[PDB]
C-alpha cells in the first residue's frame, strides 16, 4: 500500500527530479544559445 | 639482489625536530591530566 | 574585465534610478504591507502579541508528538477559542 | 631526501613492495585480532551473562564474534550461559589462535614480495616499466567482493553451511545465534530485521558478481579514465578512503541507534531506550498484566526478570560515560551483583510518588517526587530554611518489591532519601564495588566506544579522502605552478572561457 | 541611458543616507512596541 | 556596448530584491504593539 | 581557573551579549579564517622548484629577492572564488587587512572586558517580548538568562551575606 | 625483472595498462546506475529516519518478537 | 590522590615514542653526506 | 607521580626552548 | 568531441563576474535557499510550538535574539521534509514545526559541499594547487560534527544549535554547564588553533608592513607595490633577524611559514570538531576522577575545578525547565542549588 | 515627532547641501 509517506516521498522525488531537470534544461539551452568563440 | 630503484632518502632538520619535540612534549603537557584522570 | 557592464557605470546612470526610483520603494512597500496587514503571521504561522496563551493559560504550547505533531499545533490554535 | 611525512610515497611506483606493506598491515590488524581476543579472554568472566555480560566488562572484540556465532569456549562455557558445551575447533580461542596464525603467515608473505619485488608481472609489457591494470583489478576484487557477500548471506546467515548470526526479542532477553531466511520485501529494509541482512548479502553480493565480471570485461571511457585518472593509483587510494569514511559513519550510525547487527545483548543497550522509558514501559506493562491476572504486588514485581530490570537502569546508559573515564563499566557502578526490587515512594498520606530520572545531559540530578499528575510532593532540597516539601516533613516512606528487599519498608528519612537518590537511576541494584576498586562514576559501553572511535576516525578520512583527491587530480602542479604561467592566463576577460588558451 | 549623468558621491550619499534612516528606525524600534519589554 | 540581463544581474537581484523587501516588512514590524 | 573567572564573568556581565565581545570572537574567528585562508592561497600558488620527492619548502632559499609564490595566480583563483573586487591583487594592501582584523577585534575585546570591569553590561532583553495581555513571552535572551542565574546563584556559595551581588 | 610460474600464468590480467574504450563509453549507464543508487540510498534512510513509513514495516527493536 | 595507574606509563610512552622516532629522523639526517 | 611527570614535562619543555633559540639550525642567505 | 556536455561546460566555465562551474550548480540553490531560509525564519518565524520561544523580527525580537531554532525534541531525528509525514505538504505548519531548521541545516550542508567542490574546480581551471579547499575542510568538519553528528547522537535536533546569535551562546552555556566543554583537551587544543591563527594573522601581517622596502615616495606604501613585480615587497632577512633578536626564534623559510599559517587554524577547528563528536555521545571530560575522590573525602579540599563544577550544577538546574520544555521539569524552590543570599 | 524628524531633516541635509552646491559651481572643494 501506498502510506502518506510513501506518497510523500514520491513528491520529493518528483519535486527534486523537476529542479534539477528544469536547470540542467536551461543551462544546456542557455550554454547552446552563448557559445565561447574558439580558433 | 638487484637493487630497488624506488628507494629515496628520507630526512628530518633541525628545525623539524624542534618544532616535532614541541607539538609532542606539549600534547604530553595537555593530555597527561587526563590520562592521570 | 570580465566583460559585463561596469556597476558604477550602471548606478551613476539616469535610466537606472528611472527603474529603481520605482523597483526599490515598491518592493518596500510591499514588504511593508506583508507585515502590517498581517500576512506574514497567517503564512508562518506566527502568534499575534494576543495569540501566545488563553487568558488564563501560562503553559507553553510544546509539540510532544512526532506525527500528530500537526494536529496538535491546529489543537493548540483551537483553544485560543 | 623526503621528508619524513612522506617516506611511504616509495611504494607508489613498486606494485610488488605496495603488496609486501599491505601484507605486513594486514598482518598487523589479524594480529591485533588475535591479540585483542586473548586480552578479553585472559579478562572475561563468563559466569553471570545476566547482570554481568560482556558489555559491563569492556569487551570490544568478544561481541563481534559472538554476533557471527562464535559463542563458546574450549573451557567449556558459552554467552548464553550454558555449560558443558563443546563447540568445537570455533571457540574463542580457536578464532584469536586462528588470527595469530594468519598473521604470522601474512608477515612470511610480506618478507617474500618485499626481496622479490621486481616481477614481471608488474611490469607493462610494452613499456617495461612498473604498471598496475587498475580497472581490471577493480573487476577481478569486484568479483571476488562479490562471491564472498553472496557466499556470506547464502550460507553462513541462513545457517545452510554456517551458524547464523546473533538475534534477539525486542527487550534482549533471549538472545542466541540463529540461522535468520533473507526478507525479500520492504521489511528487508528495516534496519531492526536480521532477514534484511541476509536477503543484502545474497543480492548485493549477486550484483557485486554482475557488475565485477561487468568491469573485468569492460575498459573505461577515455572521458572517465582521464578525468579520474585511472593510471594513477592515488585516485583508487582517494575514492576507497571516501568509500570508507562513508561506511564508517554508517556503522557507527547503527551502533548508536541500534539495529539488527548491533544486538543490546552484545553492546549494550542504546542512550534512546533510556531516553524513551522503552524498558520502563515494557516492565510495567508486564506488572499490569501480572496483576490483572490475579497476582500480588509483591508477586507482579518478583516475577520480573533481573534482566530487563537492569536493562531499566541509567547506568548502562552509554550516554553517561567520559571521554577520560577508562574501561569495563564495572570500574565505575561496579559489578552488579542483584536487583534490589522496585521502590515504590508513598506520602504520609499514603499516595504513591514518583521519582523524577535523571535524563542523560545531567551529571548530576535534584531528588524530585511528584504524585501521578506530576504534581510536586516530595523533595531533597538544597536550601532547607523555607523547605516545604522535604521527606521529613511529607513523611516519605519507600517500599521494596521484588529482588532482594521484596516486602520490605524503611520509614526512616536518611534510609528513604538513600534510595530515592538511587531511583533517580531507574531500578535499583547491588553493586560489588571492592573487587575493581570502583570509583562510583558511570563509564560507557562499548557501544559507546565504538561509536565515538568510528565517527571521530570517519570524520579524518573525509580528510584523507579531500587531500588525495587533490593530489590525484592536480598531480602536474603538485611541486608549484608552471613557472613560465602567464598573467593573461589569470587576468580577467583575456580568454572567454577560464583556463582555455584556445578562447583568446 | 548615459552613464555618468547622476555623480557616484551624490548616490552614495543618498543610499548611505537611506541606510542610517532605515537601521535609526530599528533602533527606535527596540525601545518601542514589541521588543520594548514594556 | 554592454548586456544588461547578465549572471551578475540575476545574482545581484536574488538578493537585493528579497532584501529590500524585508527591510520594509520589519520596518513595518516597528509600529506593531501588543 | 580561567573558566571559572570566565563562567563567572558571564553570570555578572552577560559578556556574550555585549557587542565588544561578539566584536572580539568576530575577532578571532576571522583572524583564524584569514590565517588559514592565506596560508592556503600562498601555499596554492607556490612556484615549482622542487621534484615531489623533496618538499617544496626547499623550493625557497632565506633571503631571495624573487617572491616565491604567483600573487597574480593566487588572486585570479581567489578572485573567481568569490568575485575579482572581493580579492586583493595588493599584497601590502592584503597584509595590511591581515594585521589589522584581528588586532582590531581583539582590542575590541579587551575593551569589552574593561569596560565591564565598571559594569557597562551585555544587552539585557529579559523579558523583552510581552504577549498582549502581558505574558512573558520567552526568546533565547531568556534561556541565557536562566543559565546565567544558574551560575549567579552558584558560584562563590560562601561569600555572600546580602542578596545582590554588587560588585 | 624477474619471471615465476604464478607471475607467468597471471601476467594477462596485468598488461592491458591505459587500455581505454572510446569516447564517452558506457558513462550514461553509469549514470544511470548512480541515480538509482542515490534513489535507494534515499528510501532505506528515509526508512530509518521515520520520513519514510511503509505498513508492515516497523522501524523499532519491536519489529517483531 | 587516586590517580590512574597507568597514566604515568601512558604518559611517558606517549612522549618518548614518537620523540624516539624523531630524533631516530634527525640524526640520522645529520650523519647523511654534506 | 603525577606531579612528578607534569614537572619533568614541562622542564623538557623549556630545555627544548633553550636548544631550538641557541642550537638552532642556521639560517643562510644563499 | 564536441556534443552538448562539452558546450554546457564551456558556458558554465565563461569567465564572469561570478564564476558558476559545475560546482555552481550545487552550490548557489543551496547556499542561497540556506541564507534564504535564515533570514525568512528570523524575520517572520516563531519557535513558540517548538521552544516557547519567540524568534523573529514579527515578534519583537532583534538581531541578536532572533533565530531559526531546532524542532521540538519529540521530532527527533526527522528530516522535516516539507512533504514529510510530520508537516504532510502544509507549508505553515511546517514552520511551526521547525522545519526551516533541517531546511538550513541540510541545505547548508550540501552548500558546503558545493563551495569546497568551488574551490577545487576553480584551483584547476586557474592551475594553482587547491590548498585552499583543503582548509576549508576545517569549517566542514565543524559544521559537520557541530550541526549534525552532535543532534543525532542526542536525544534530537532540538539540542542543536539554534540559528541565531543569542541561541548560539545558550548553546556555549549549556556545552559549559552539561559538558564542561572548556575542560575537555580537543577544545583547548580547538582555542590553541584559533587563537594562535589570529595571532599568527596579526603578527605576520603587521611583520610584513613592517619590514617593507621603500618602493616608494609616498609616505603612504600600498601604492608602492606592483602585483606583478618580481621581487620581494618586505625584507625576510631583517623580519628574521628582528624576531630572533626579540622573541628567540624567527621564520627563514616563507613557504613554511605560509604552510605553518595553514596548518595551525585548520587543525585547531579539526580537534574540536573531535571533541564534539565525543560529546554528541555525552563523552565528555567532565571529571577528574582523583579530584572526585579526593574532594569527596576533604570537604577542605578545594580547586578551581570543583568550584567550576558547581557553577555547572547552577547552570544545570536553573536553566533546564526552560530551556528543555518537553521533559517538563517541576523544580521547587527548595530543590534549586544556591548559595548563601543570591 | 513630527518637528524632531523636520529638524533634523533641514539639519542632515545641510552639509551636502554645502558639498553639492561647491562641486555644482565648481567650487574650491
Ligand atoms: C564528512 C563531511 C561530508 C559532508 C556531509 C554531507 C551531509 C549529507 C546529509 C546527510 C543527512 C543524514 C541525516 C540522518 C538522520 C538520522 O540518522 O536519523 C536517525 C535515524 C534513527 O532514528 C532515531 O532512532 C532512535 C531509536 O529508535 C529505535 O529505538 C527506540 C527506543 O527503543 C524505538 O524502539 C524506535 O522505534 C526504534 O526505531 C530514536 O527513535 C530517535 O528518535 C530517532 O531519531 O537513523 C537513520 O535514519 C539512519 C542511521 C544509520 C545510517 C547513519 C548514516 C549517517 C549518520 C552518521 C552519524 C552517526 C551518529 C552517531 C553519533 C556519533
Ligand atoms: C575501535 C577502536 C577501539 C575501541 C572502540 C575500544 C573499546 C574498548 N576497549 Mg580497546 N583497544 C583498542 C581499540 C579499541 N578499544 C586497541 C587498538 C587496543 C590495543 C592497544 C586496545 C586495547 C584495550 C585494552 C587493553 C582494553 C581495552 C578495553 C576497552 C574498553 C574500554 C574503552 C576505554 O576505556 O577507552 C579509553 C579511551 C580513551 C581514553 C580515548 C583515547 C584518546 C586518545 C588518547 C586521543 C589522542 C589524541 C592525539 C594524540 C591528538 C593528536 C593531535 C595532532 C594531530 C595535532 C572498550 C570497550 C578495556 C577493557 O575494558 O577490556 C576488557 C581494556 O582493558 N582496549
Ligand atoms: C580468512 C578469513 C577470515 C575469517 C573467517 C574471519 C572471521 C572472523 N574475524 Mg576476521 N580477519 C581476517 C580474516 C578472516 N576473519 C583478516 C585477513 C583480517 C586482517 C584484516 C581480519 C581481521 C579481523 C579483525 C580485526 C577482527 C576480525 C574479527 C572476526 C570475527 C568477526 C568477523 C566480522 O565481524 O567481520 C565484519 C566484516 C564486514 C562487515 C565486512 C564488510 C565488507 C565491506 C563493506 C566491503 C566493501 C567493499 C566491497 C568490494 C563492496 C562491493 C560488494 C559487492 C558484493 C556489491 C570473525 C570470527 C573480529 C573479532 O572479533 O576478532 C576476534 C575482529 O575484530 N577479523
Ligand atoms: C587507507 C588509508 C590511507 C592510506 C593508504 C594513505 C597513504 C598515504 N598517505 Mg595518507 N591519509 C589518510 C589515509 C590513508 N593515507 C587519512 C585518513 C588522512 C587524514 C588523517 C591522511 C592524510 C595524509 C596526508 C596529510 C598525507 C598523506 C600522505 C600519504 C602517503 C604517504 C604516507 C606516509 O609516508 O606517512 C608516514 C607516517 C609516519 C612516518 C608516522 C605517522 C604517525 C601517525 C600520525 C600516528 C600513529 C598512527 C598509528 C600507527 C596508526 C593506527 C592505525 C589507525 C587506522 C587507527 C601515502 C601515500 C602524504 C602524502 O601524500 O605524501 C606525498 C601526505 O602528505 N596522507
Ligand atoms: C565536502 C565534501 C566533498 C568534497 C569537497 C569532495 C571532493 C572530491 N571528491 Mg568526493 N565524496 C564526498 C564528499 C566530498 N568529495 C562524499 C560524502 C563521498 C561519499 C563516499 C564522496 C565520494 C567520492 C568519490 C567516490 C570520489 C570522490 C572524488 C572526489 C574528488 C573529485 C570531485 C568529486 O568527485 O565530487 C563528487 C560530487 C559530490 C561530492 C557532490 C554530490 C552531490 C549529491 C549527489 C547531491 C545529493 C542530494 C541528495 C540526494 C538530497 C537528499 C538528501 C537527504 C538527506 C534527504 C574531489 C577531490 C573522486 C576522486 O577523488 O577523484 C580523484 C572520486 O572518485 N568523492
Ligand atoms: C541542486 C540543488 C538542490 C539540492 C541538492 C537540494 C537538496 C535538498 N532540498 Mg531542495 N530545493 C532546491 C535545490 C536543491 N535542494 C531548490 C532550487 C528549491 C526551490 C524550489 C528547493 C526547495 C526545497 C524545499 C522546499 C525543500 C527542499 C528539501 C530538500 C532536501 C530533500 C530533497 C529530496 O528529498 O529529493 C528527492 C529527489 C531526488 C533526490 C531527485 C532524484 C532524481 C533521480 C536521479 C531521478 C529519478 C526520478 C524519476 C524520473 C521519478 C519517477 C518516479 C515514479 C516511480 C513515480 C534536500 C536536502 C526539503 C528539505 O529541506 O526539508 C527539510 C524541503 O522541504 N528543497
Ligand atoms: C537548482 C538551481 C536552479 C541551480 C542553478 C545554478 C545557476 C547556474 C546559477 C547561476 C546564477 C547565480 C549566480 C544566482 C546566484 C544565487 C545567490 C546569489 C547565491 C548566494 C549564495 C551565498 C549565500 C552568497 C554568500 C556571499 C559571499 C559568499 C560571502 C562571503 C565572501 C566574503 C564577504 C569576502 C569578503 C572578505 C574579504 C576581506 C576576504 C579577504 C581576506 C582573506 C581572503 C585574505 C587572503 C588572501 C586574499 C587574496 O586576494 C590573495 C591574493 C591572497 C594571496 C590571500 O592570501
Ligand atoms: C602505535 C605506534 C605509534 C608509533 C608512531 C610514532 C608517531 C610519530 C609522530 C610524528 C609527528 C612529528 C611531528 C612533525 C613536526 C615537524 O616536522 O614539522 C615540520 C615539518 C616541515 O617539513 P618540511 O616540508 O619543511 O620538510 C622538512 C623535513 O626535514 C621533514 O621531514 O612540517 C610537517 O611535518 C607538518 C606538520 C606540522 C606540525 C607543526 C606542529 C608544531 C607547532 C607547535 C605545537 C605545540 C605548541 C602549541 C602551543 C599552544
Ligand atoms: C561583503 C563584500 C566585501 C568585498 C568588497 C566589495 C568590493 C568593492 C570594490 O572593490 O569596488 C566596487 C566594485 C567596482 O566595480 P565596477 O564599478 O568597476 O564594475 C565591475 C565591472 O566592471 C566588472 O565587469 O564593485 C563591486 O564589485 C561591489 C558590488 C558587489 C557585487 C555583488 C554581487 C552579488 C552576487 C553574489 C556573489 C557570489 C559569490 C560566489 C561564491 C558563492
Ligand atoms: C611468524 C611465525 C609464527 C607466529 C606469528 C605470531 C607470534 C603471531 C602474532 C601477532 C601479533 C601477537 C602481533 C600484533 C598486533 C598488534 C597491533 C597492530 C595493534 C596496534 C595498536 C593501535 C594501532 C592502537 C592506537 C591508539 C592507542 C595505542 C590507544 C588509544 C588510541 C588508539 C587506539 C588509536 C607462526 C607460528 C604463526 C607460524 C608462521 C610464522
Ligand atoms: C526558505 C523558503 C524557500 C526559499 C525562500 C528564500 C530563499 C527567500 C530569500 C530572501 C532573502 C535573501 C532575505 C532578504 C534579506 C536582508 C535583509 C533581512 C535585510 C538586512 C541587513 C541589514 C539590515 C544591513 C544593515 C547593517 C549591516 C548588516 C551591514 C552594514 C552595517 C548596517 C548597520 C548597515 C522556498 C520558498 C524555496 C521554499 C520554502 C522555504
Ligand atoms: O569575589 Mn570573585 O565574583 Ca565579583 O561578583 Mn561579588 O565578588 Mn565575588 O561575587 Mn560575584
Ligand atoms: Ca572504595
Ligand atoms: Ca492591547
Ligand atoms: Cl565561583
Ligand atoms: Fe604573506
Ligand atoms: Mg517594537
Amino acid at each position: 500500500t501506498i502510506t502518506p509517506s510513501l506518497k510523500g516521498f514520491f513528491i520529493g522525488l518528483l519535486s527534486g527530479a523537476v529542479v534539477l531537470g528544469l536547470t540542467f534544461a536551461v543551462l544546456i539551452a542557455i550554454s547552446q544559445i552563448d557559445k565561447v568563440q574558439r580558433s | 639482489m638487484e637493487p630497488n630503484p624506488n628507494r629515496q632518502p628520507v630526512e628530518l632538520n633541525r628545525t623539524s625536530l624542534y618544532l616535532g619535540l614541541l607539538l609532542i612534549l606539549v600534547l604530553a603537557l595537555l593530555f597527561s591530566s587526563y590520562f592521570f584522570n | 574585465t570580465t566583460g559585463e557592464r561596469p556597476f558604477s557605470d550602471i548606478i551613476t546612470s539616469v535610466r537606472y534610478w528611472v527603474i529603481h526610483s520605482i523597483t526599490i520603494p515598491a518592493l518596500f512597500i510591499a514588504g511593508w504591507l506583508f507585515v502590517s496587514t498581517g500576512l506574514a503571521y497567517d503564512v508562518f504561522g506566527t502568534p499575534r502579541p494576543d495569540s501566545y496563551y488563553a487568558q488564563e493559560q501560562r503553559s507553553i504550547p510544546l509539540v510532544t508528538d512526532r506525527f500528530e505533531a500537526k494536529q496538535q499545533v491546529e489543537t493548540f490554535l483551537e483553544q485560543l477559542k | 631526501g623526503l621528508p619524513w611525512y612522506r617516506v611511504h610515497t616509495v611504494l607508489i611506483n613498486d606494485p610488488g613492495r605496495l603488496i609486501a606493506a599491505h601484507l605486513m598491515h594486514t598482518a598487523l590488524v589479524a594480529g591485533w585480532a588475535g591479540s585483542m581476543a586473548l586480552y578479553e579472554l585472559a579478562t572475561f568472566d563468563p559466569s553471570d551473562p545476566v547482570l554481568n555480560p560482556m558489555w559491563r566488562q569492556g569487551m570490544f572484540v568478544l561481541p563481534f564474534m559472538a554476533r557471527l556465532g562464535v559463542t563458546g569456549s574450549w573451557s567449556g562455557w558459552s554467552i548464553t550461559g550454558e555449560t558443558g558445551i563443546d563447540p568445537g575447533f570455533w571457540s574463542f580461542e580457536g578464532v584469536a589462535l586462528a588470527h595469530i596464525v594468519l598473521s604470522g603467515l601474512l608477515f612470511l608473505a610480506a618478507c617474500w614480495h618485499w626481496v622479490y619485488w621486481d616481477l614481471e608481472l608488474f611490469r607493462d609489457p610494452r613499456t617495461g616499466e612498473p604498471a598496475l591494470d587498475l580497472p581490471k583489478m577493480f573487476g577481478i576484487h569486484l568479483f571476488l567482493a562479490g562471491l564472498l557477500c553472496f557466499g556470506f548471506g547464502a550460507f553462513h546467515l541462513t545457517g545452510l553451511f554456517g551458524p547464523g548470526m546473533w538475534v534477539s526479542d525486542p527487550y534482549g532477553l533471549t538472545g542466541s545465534v540463529q540461522p535468520v531466511a533473507p526478507e525479500w520485501g520492504p521489511d528487508g529494509f528495516n534496519p531492526y530485521n536480521p532477514g534484511g541482512v541476509v536477503a543484502h548479502h545474497i543480492a548485493a553480493g549477486i550484483v557485486g558478481i554482475i557488475a565485477g565480471l561487468f568491469h573485468i570485461l569492460v575498459r573505461p571511457p577515455q572521458r572517465l579514465y582521464k578525468a579520474l585518472r585511472m593510471g594513477n593509483i592515488e585516485t583508487v587510494l582517494s575514492s576507497s578512503i571516501a568509500a570508507v569514511f562513508f561506511a564508517a559513519f554508517v556503522v557507527a550510525g547503527t551502533m548508536w541507534y541500534g539495529s539488527a547487527t548491533t544486538p543490546i545483548e552484545l553492546f549494550g543497550p542504546t542512550r534512546y531506550q533510556w531516553d524513551s522509558s522503552y524498558f520502563q514501559q515494557e516492565i510495567n506493562r508486564r506488572v499490569q498484566a501480572s496483576l490483572a491476572s490475579g497476582a500480588t504486588l509483591e508477586e507482579a514485581w518478583s516475577a520480573i526478570p533481573e534482566k530487563l530490570a537492569f536493562y531499566d537502569y541509567i547506568g548502562n546508559n552509554p550516554a553517561k560515560g567520559g571521554l577520560f573515564r577508562t574501561g569495563p563499566m564495572n570500574k565505575g557502578d561496579g559489578i552488579a551483583q542483584a536487583w534490589k526490587g522496585h521502590a515504590v515512594f508513598r506520602n504520609k498520606e499514603g499516595e504513591e510518588l514518583f521519582v523524577r530520572r535523571m535524563p542523560a545531559f545531567f551529571e548530576s540530578f535534584p531528588v524530585i517526587l511528584t504524585d501521578k499528575n506530576g504534581v510536586v510532593k516530595a523533595d531533597i532540597p538544597f536550601r532547607r530554611a523555607e523547605s516545604k516539601y522535604s521527606f521529613e516533613q511529607q513523611g516519605v516512606t519507600v517500599s521494596f518489591y521484588g529482588g532482594e528487599l521484596n516486602g520490605q519498608t524503611f520509614t526512616d528519612p536518611p534510609t528513604v532519601k538513600s534510595y530515592a537518590r538511587k531511583a533517580i537511576f531507574g531500578e535499583i541494584f547491588e553493586f560489588d564495588t571492592e573487587t575493581l576498586n570502583s570509583d562510583g562514576i558511570f563509564r560507557t559501553s562499548p557501544r559507546g566506544w565504538f561509536t565515538f572511535a568510528h565517527a571521530v576516525f570517519a570524520l579524518l578520512f573525509f580528510f584523507g579522502h579531500i587531500w588525495h583527491g587533490a593530489r590525484t587530480l592536480f598531480r602536474d602542479v603538485f611541486s608549484g605552478i608552471d613557472p613560465e604561467l602567464s598573467p593573461e592566463q589569470v587576468e580577467w576577460g583575456f580568454y572567454q572561457k577560464v583556463g582555455d588558451v584556445t578562447t583568446r | 541611458s548615459e552613464g555618468g549623468r547622476i555623480p557616484l558621491w551624490i548616490v552614495a550619499t543618498v543610499a548611505g543616507m537611506g541606510v542610517i534612516v532605515i537601521v535609526g528606525l530599528f533602533f527606535y524600534g527596540a525601545y518601542a512596541g514589541l521588543g520594548s519589554s514594556l | 556596448s554592454y548586456p544588461i540581463f547578465t549572471v551578475r544581474w540575476v545574482a545581484v537581484h536574488t538578493l537585493a530584491v528579497p532584501t529590500i523587501f524585508f527591510l520594509g516588512a520589519i520596518a513595518a514590524m516597528q509600529f506593531i504593539q501588543r | 581557573g580561567t573558566f571559572n573567572f570566565m563562567i563567572v564573568f558571564q553570570a555578572e556581565h552577560n559578556i556574550l551579549m555585549h557587542p565588544f565581545h561578539q566584536l572580539g570572537v568576530a575577532g578571532v574567528f576571522g583572524g583564524a579564517l584569514f590565517c588559514a585562508m592565506h596560508g592556503s592561497l600562498v601555499t596554492s600558488s607556490l612556484i615549482r622548484e622542487t621534484t615531489e620527492t623533496e618538499s617544496a619548502n626547499y623550493g625557497y632559499k632565506f633571503g631571495q629577492e624573487e617572491e616565491t609564490y604567483n600573487i597574480v595566480a593566487a588572486h585570479g583563483y581567489f578572485g573567481r572564488l568569490i568575485f575579482q573586487y572581493a580579492s586583493f591583487n595588493n599584497s601590502r594592501s592584503l597584509h595590511f587587512f591581515l594585521a589589522a582584523w584581528p588586532v582590531v577585534g581583539v582590542w575590541f575585546a579587551a575593551l569589552g572586558i574593561s569596560t565591564m570591569a565598571f559594569n557597562l553590561n551585555g544587552f539585557n532583553f529579559n523579558h523583552s517580548v510581552i504577549d498582549a495581555k502581558g505574558n512573558v513571552i520567552n526568546t533565547w535572551a531568556d534561556i541565557i538568562n536562566r543559565a546565567n542565574l544558574g551560575m549567579e546563584v552558584m558560584h562563590e556559595r560562601n561569600a555572600h551575606n546580602f542578596p545582590l551581588d554588587l560588585a | 625483472a624477474r619471471r615465476t610460474w604464478l607471475g607467468d600464468i597471471l601476467r594477462p590480467l596485468n598488461s592491458e595498462y591505459g587500455k581505454v574504450a572510446p569516447g564517452w563509453g558506457t558513462t550514461p549507464l553509469m549514470a544511470v546506475f548512480m541515480g538509482l543508487f542515490l534513489v535507494f540510498l534515499l528510501i532505506i534512510l528515509e526508512i530509518y529516519n521515520s520520513t519514510l513509513i511503509l505498513d508492515g514495516v516497523n522501524v523499532s527493536w519491536k519489529a517483531l518478537g | 590522590m587516586e590517580v590512574n595507574q597507568l597514566g604515568l606509563i601512558a604518559t611517558a610512552l606517549f612522549v618518548l615514542v614518537p620523540s624516539v622516532f624523531l630524533i631516530i629522523l634527525y640524526v640520522q639526517t645529520e650523519s647523511q653526506q654534506k | 607521580m603525577e606531579t612528578i611527570t607534569y614537572v619533568f614535562i614541562f622542564a623538557c619543555i623549556i630545555a627544548l626552548f633553550f636548544f631550538a633559540i641557541f642550537f638552532r639550525e642556521p639560517p643562510r642567505i644563499t | 568531441e564536441r556534443g552538448w556536455f562539452d558546450i554546457l561546460d564551456d558556458w558554465l566555465k565563461r569567465d564572469r563576474f561570478v564564476f558558476v562551474g559545475w560546482s555552481g550548480i550545487l552550490l548557489f540553490p543551496c547556499a542561497y535557499l540556506a541564507l534564504g531560509g535564515w533570514l525568512t525564519g528570523t524575520t517572520f518565524v516563531t519557535s513558540w510550538y517548538t521552544h516557547g520561544l519567540a524568534s523573529s523580527y514579527l515578534e519583537g525580537c532583534n538581531f541578536l535574539t532572533v533565530a531559526v531554532s531546532t524542532p521540538a525534541n519529540s521530532m527527533g531525528h526527522s528530516l522535516l521534509l516539507l512533504w514529510g509525514p510530520e508537516a504532510q505538504g502544509d507549508f505553515t505548519r511546517w514552520c511551526q514545526l521547525g522545519g526551516l531548521w533541517t531546511f538550513i541545516a541540510l541545505h547548508g550542508a550540501f552548500g558546503l559541499i558545493g563551495f569546497m567542490l568551488r574551490q577545487f574546480e576553480i584551483a584547476r581551471l586557474v592551475g594553482v594547487r587547491p590548498y585552499n579547499a583543503i582548509a576549508f575542510s576545517a569549517p566542514i568538519a565543524v559544521f559537520v560534527s557541530v550541526f549534525l553528528i552532535y543532534p543525532l547522537g542526542q536525544s534530537s535536533w532540538f539540542f542543536a544549535p539554534s540559528f541565531g546569535v543569542a541561541a548560539i551562546f545558550r548553546f556555549l552555556l549549556f556545552f559549559q554547564g552539561f559538558h564542561n566543554w572548556t575542560l575537555n583537551p580537543f577544545h583547548m587544543m580547538g582555542v590553541a588553533g584559533v587563537l594562535g591563527g589570529a595571532l599568527l594573522c596579526a603578527i605576520h601581517g603587521a611583520t610584513v608592513e613592517n619590514t617593507l622596502f621603500q618602493d616608494g615616495e609616498g609616505a603612504s606604501t600600498f601604492r608602492a607595490f606592483n602585483p606583478t613585480q618580481a621581487e620581494e615587497t618586505y625584507s625576510m632577512v631583517t623580519a628574521n633577524r628582528f624576531w630572533s633578536q626579540i622573541f628567540g626564534i624567527a621564520f627563514s623559510n616563507k613557504r613554511w611559514l605560509h604552510f605553518f599559517m595553514l596548518f595551525v587554524p585548520v587543525t585547531g577547528l579539526w580537534m574540536s570538531a573531535i571533541g564534539v563528536v565525543g560529546l554528541a555521545l555525552n563523552l565528555r571530560s567532565y571529571d577528574f576522577i582523583s579530584q572526585e575522590i579526593r574532594a569527596a573525602e576533604d570537604p577542605e579540599f578545594e580547586t578551581f575545578y570543583t568550584k567550576n563544577l558547581l557553577l555547572n550544577e547552577g547552570i544545570r538546574a536553573w536553566m533546564a525547565p526552560q530551556d528543555q520544555p518537553h521533559e517538563n521539569f517541576v523544580f521547587p524552590e527548595e530543590v534549586l542549588p544556591r548559595g548563601n543570599a543570591l | 515627532v513630527i518637528a524632531q524628524l523636520t529638524m533634523i531633516a533641514m539639519i542632515g541635509i545641510a552639509g551636502p547641501m554645502i558639498i553639492f552646491l561647491l562641486a555644482v559651481r565648481r567650487g574650491n572643494l
